[PDB]
């Protein structure tokens, strides 16, 4: 996939 | 145990507005050294869980600097193996790929370069936040244009500058 996170791998990839 | 994050708050909020700004923040973390935690970090903290475009934190949006703050913590603490209180490229190398990011050896150098205020190649805790936080910022930049997401893009003039406009 990417080389990048695409799911919440380090605190918070979602905010 | 909001409990006891209100006791927290209540100490932090110094001047009692019922709102954590900036600089009240700043002196509530620390980085692990004797220099105040990086005032730059400390305003990306603030405008990632402000919600009223305030400039600070209210109580409930502090719970959230707190389990964020908390969670890096862990983290710096995770990938700081041979425990200096500061994390090496080394760590830094297991640090990015444990949290998903490919990247070339040199490239890791580039970043220290970057976030280390310190000046020793080793980065502290509020340096580390930073770095991670301009990564997922421009990540975000990218990912809007790698469409079957596979870390090419494909930009016109335009698209570029305006992706540069929005850095800065
Ligand atoms: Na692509
Ligand atoms: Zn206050
Ligand atoms: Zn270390
Ligand atoms: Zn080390
Ligand atoms: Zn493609």
């Amino acid at each position: 996939g990417p080389p990048y996170p695409t799911y919440p791998g380090y605190p918070g990839y979602s905010q | 145990d909001q409990s006891f994050l209100w006791n927290v708050f209540q100490r932090v909020d110094k001047d009692r507005s019922g709102v954590i700004s900036d600089t009240e923040l700043q002196q509530a973390l620390s980085n692990g050294t004797w220099t105040p935690f990086n005032p730059v970090t400390v305003r990306s903290i603030i405008s990632m869980f402000d919600r009223e475009n305030k400039a600070g934190v209210n109580f409930s949006e502090f719970t959230g600097v707190w389990k964020y703050i908390t969670d890096w913590q862990n983290v710096f603490r995770t990938y700081d193996r041979d425990n200096s209180g500061m994390i090496d490229k080394n760590e830094l190398k297991q640090a990015l790929s444990g949290f998903g990011y490919r990247l070339s050896d040199q490239f890791h150098d580039i970043l220290i370069r970057k976030f280390d205020r310190q000046g020793r190649g080793q980065i502290a805790f509020d340096d580390f936040i930073q770095g991670c936080i301009v990564l997922q910022r421009l990540t975000d930049i990218f990912r809007r244009y790698d469409t079957d997401q596979d870390g090419w893009i494909q930009v016109s003039y335009e698209q570029y500058l305006s992706m540069v406009f929005s850095i800065v």
